[PDB]
């Protein structure tokens, strides 16, 4: 089952439910929709990337790649990550 | 081996994975699983390049690298209503503000 | 087996000897715990006819091989004497050994007599 | 202390392989559980260390003290080499939390004095200032082990 997440700018981000639960505050908040009034697309897109990554590389005995964060979005993302608890 | 993808239409973005040896028609069957539209109403694009239906994602140019979970490749999607396809349209994301001075 | 008070004395004495440190806080016995293997340092075995390390001495107390304290002294005095044989006069190891004889000798008449 | 090396006096040949994009500082816990720094390993280098059975290692980013994994875990301890076979340590990144990872990046772009010039909630100023640190992961690990 997937779920829809929505930016402040109204972009709609559809990710596997299992990946979204990576956030503690998207466990709570969970029709199968979530608005983030304070989180824009460029941030929320990146957050969904984090979900894909976390799930893929958690418990992986593979060597693991760095998660990239451009300086321009780093503050915004800290805030978002903080808010989502993930 | 897995490739990680953002399937994008207008202001809509699907985060999903799939095999490199998986066909483009397979990808449409997933898209159907979500937007509920049938594959015959769906064109998919690498850039502006329309993707031949019976190619593998592999063949189209998506690979274990360049389509990574933390940097997933983009597949453009366009639908058909009443026998004409729309032009591939992907609304870009917001912009981050000017970098703080304290961060130079 | 030995009377448990002789085997009690023995460990106390040797534990003194070992744990002893100089003013620098450096434990003097430390080199003498373990021997070099024959692959490591084959010449030691060419020159020293009866090799012995503290390891081997402690094991011979657990395994009741020494029957008196005169038996134990002998094997220490051997360790020290071998040290003096293979190593130069006025080498740090030689110095240490000479200390450790007169640490054992004293720490005997203190924990025995 | 509970997290120490044992003085086993039993050699164990070991490979440190740095499969992280970070410059790795290897850290030996001595027999008293005091941590000690070793020469660093560049990304994708691997030296063959002569360590000992029972000795403890953990791995850390040399520049930031960000923690790293080693064979999926936080701590490394060699067994004895079966038949002169060396024991491998893959030093890898962990999956950081998105939050910690963001802290990492910010910290790297901003002098400590300026953390408090950033347009963020006051807690995140403290969160930034709480740098990663070995003695504090040691504490955390110590309480986990006993439990």
């Amino acid at each position: 089952m997937y779920v829809k997440l929505i930016s402040s700018d109204g972009h709609e981000f559809i990710v596997k439910r299992e990946h979204a639960l990576t956030s503690g505050t998207i466990k709570a908040m969970l029709t199968n929709e979530v608005n983030f009034r304070e989180i824009p697309s460029h941030v929320l897109s990146k957050v969904c990337m984090y979900f894909t990554y976390k799930v893929r590389y958690t418990n992986s005995s593979t060597e693991i790649p760095e998660f990239p964060i451009a300086p321009e979005i780093a503050l915004e993302l800290l805030m978002a990550a903080n808010f989502l608890d993930c | 081996m897995d490739v990680f993808l953002m399937i994008r239409r207008h202001k809509t973005t699907i985060f999903t994975d799939a095999k490199e040896s998986s066909t483009v028609f397979e990808l449409k069957r997933i898209v159907e699983g979500i937007l509920k539209r049938p594959p015959d109403e769906q064109r998919l694009y690498k850039d502006d390049q329309l993707l031949d239906d019976g190619k593998t994602l592999g063949e189209c140019g998506f690979t274990s690298q360049t389509a990574r979970p933390q940097a997933p490749a983009t597949v453009g999607l366009a639908f058909r209503a009443d026998d004409t396809f729309e032009a591939l349209c992907i609304e870009p994301f917001s912009s981050p503000p000017e970098l703080p001075d304290v961060m130079k | 087996p030995n009377p448990p008070k002789l085997t009690k004395q023995m460990n106390a004495i040797i534990d003194t000897v070992i744990n002893y440190k100089d003013s620098s806080g450096r434990q003097l016995s430390e080199v003498f715990i373990q021997l070099p293997s024959r692959k490591e340092l084959p010449e030691y075995y060419e020159l020293i006819r009866k090799p012995v390390d503290f390891k081997k001495i402690k094991e011979r107390i657990r395994n009741h091989k020494y029957r008196s304290l005169g038996d134990l002294e002998k094997d220490v005095m051997l360790l020290c004497h071998n040290a003096q044989t293979f190593n130069l006069e006025g080498s740090q190891i030689y110095e240490d050994s000479i200390v450790l004889q007169s640490v054992f000798k004293s720490a005997r008449q203190k924990i025995a007599k | 202390p509970v997290l120490r090396s044992v003085n086993s006096r039993e050699p164990s040949q070991v490979i440190f392989c740095n499969r992280s994009p970070r410059v790795v500082l290897p850290v030996w816990l001595n027999f008293d559980g005091e941590p000690q720094p070793y020469p660093t390993l560049p990304p994708g280098t691997g030296r063959r260390i002569h360590s000992y059975r029972g000795h403890l290692w953990l791995f850390r980013d040399a520049g930031t003290h960000d923690g790293l994994l080693v064979n999926q875990t936080e701590l490394f301890v060699p067994s004895l080499n079966v038949d002169g076979q060396p024991i491998f340590a893959n030093i890898t990144l962990p999956v950081y939390t998105l939050k910690e990872r963001c802290l990492q990046v910010v910290r790297s772009l901003v002098k400590p004095e300026n953390y408090r010039r950033l347009d963020i909630v006051r807690s995140l100023y403290e969160d930034l200032e709480d740098h990663p640190n070995v003695q504090k992961d040691l504490e955390r690990l110590t309480q986990e082990r006993i439990a």
